[PDB]
């Protein structure tokens, strides 16, 4: 197969390191940069400079000096950025990017990596099951909640039944409410496949090492 | 530096519709090599046009890319509910790689009126601390709503949540959620709660109720 394997997220004070990578893993390594591409919060795009898999290359944008170490190391072929001086704004999302031509724009990116940058304390989630009312409604086919109380940082992720149900999947967004960001995730199932299946939620958050799978 | 701007910032239609935008550019993009990503809802950017006009495998052809030098076109002929996005081009300079702001567009469709329903706010809410009494706004083309609560009588409060979607793939929808946030110390002390919705395909604002029914 290949992939732009990245890893985040990280929340950071302001201040500190984000040591990120990228593994770029599957063509020639020899002719091809990892580029590292900026998305900003709410805003537009924008690229730092580029490392290659083999020898150390670095050409790199009339702003990003400084906060900008990309680096690949040899054996195991990997692609590492870290930025310092860790101010609010930096505080977005980044990315790995390759070629197969002379496309000289990227097919395959990579993932989402985050970084938060904020002086907060971590809050695990607490993940709640709503109930509606045993009754007759609208039309026919139910409707079921699934909510999140404040946790820290965004992102959590909220799943539903992980594939059998795969219903009207919204998932409605966030207000940093105080602190502590808030979810809530919708489906409408069939009034046959539940009850009788249980239509399960499940979340995690990693800056909070959880899990919570929860049974409606 | 080559800096793009690319009107319109925000851009309409409807499923037929020949619509059009530019990545206007400074002086010769170098030799020229202009890149069409589209981004839908929080995701990775995808090529769909590149080597200024050329398009790629995984595209369904609503896709013209073109120009020489100085301004880029993505001829969208016909779009459907799922082409609702951002759309940004990147370029040469001849080195440093600028990228620009994109264009987003908002797919048109005939409306449809809001499907409220409620949801009591759950037993390990309740057991330790405080009622999410959510309600969620499902289904609906034009986005805009006002939606309000009766806390008691149509109770006038504060510290109250939302959350609106995505513009969705399939039906050009839109969908969103409210959320009272309040002590046991006055969930289990006021009665008869409701979430009110006014939108313009009703005449009526659509009111569904609780009272102290389900657990
Ligand atoms: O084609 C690609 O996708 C990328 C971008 C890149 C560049 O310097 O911009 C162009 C050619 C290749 O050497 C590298 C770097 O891979």
């Amino acid at each position: 197969d290949v992939q732009l394997q990245q890893s985040g997220p990280e929340l950071e004070k302001p201040g500190a390191s984000v040591k990120i990578s990228c593994k770029a893993s599957g063509f020639s390594l020899p002719g091809h940069n990892i580029n590292w591409i900026v998305q900003r919060n709410g805003k537009s795009l924008e690229w730092i400079g580029n490392i290659d898999p083999y020898y150390g290359g670095t050409n790199f944008n009339p702003k990003f000096k400084g906060k900008a170490t990309l680096t690949v190391d040899k054996s195991s072929s990997t692609l590492y950025m870290h930025l310092t001086s860790l101010q609010s704004e930096d505080s977005a999302v980044y990315y790995c990017a390759r070629r197969r031509d002379g496309n000289y724009g990227f097919t395959y990116w990579g993932q989402g990596t985050l970084v938060t940058v904020s002086a907060a304390k971590t809050t695990p989630p607490s993940v709640y099951p709503l109930a509606p009312g045993s009754a007759a409604q609208t039309n026919s086919m139910v409707t079921l909640g699934c909510l999140v109380k404040g946790y820290f940082p965004e992102p959590v992720t909220v799943t539903w039944n992980s594939g059998s149900l795969s219903s009207g999947v919204h998932t409605f967004p966030a207000v940093l409410q105080s602190d502590l960001y808030t979810l809530s995730s919708s489906v409408t199932v069939p009034s046959s496949t539940w009850p009788s299946e249980t239509v399960t939620c499940n979340v995690a958050h990693p800056a909070s090492s959880t899990k919570v799978d929860k049974k409606i | 530096e080559n800096v793009l701007t690319q009107s319109p910032a925000i851009m309409s239609a409807s499923p037929g519709e020949k619509v059009t935008m530019a990545c206007r550019a400074s002086s010769s993009v170098s030799s020229t090599y202009l890149h069409w990503y589209q981004q839908k809802s929080g995701a990775s950017p995808k090529l769909l046009i590149y080597s200024t006009s050329n398009l790629a495998s995984g595209v369904p052809a609503r896709f013209s890319g073109s120009g020489s030098g100085t301004s880029y076109s993505l001829t969208i002929s016909s779009v459907e509910a799922e082409d609702a996005a951002t759309y940004y081009c990147q370029q040469y300079s001849g080195y440093p790689l600028t990228f620009g702001a994109g264009t987003k567009l908002e797919l048109k469709r005939a409306d449809a009126a809001p499907t409220v329903s409620i949801f009591p706010p759950s037993s390990e809410q309740l057991t330790s601390g405080g009622a999410s009494v959510v309600c969620f706004l499902n289904n609906f083309y034009p986005k805009d709503i006002n939606v309000k609560w009766k806390i008691d009588g149509s109770e006038r409060q504060n510290g109250v949540l939302n959350s609106w979607t995505d513009q969705d793939s399939k039906d050009s929808t839109y969908s969103m959620s409210s959320t009272l946030t309040l002590t046991k110390d006055e969930y289990e002390r006021h009665n008869s709660y409701t979430c009110e919705a006014t939108h313009k395909t009703s005449t009526s604002p659509i009111v569904k109720s609780f009272n102290r029914n389900e657990c």
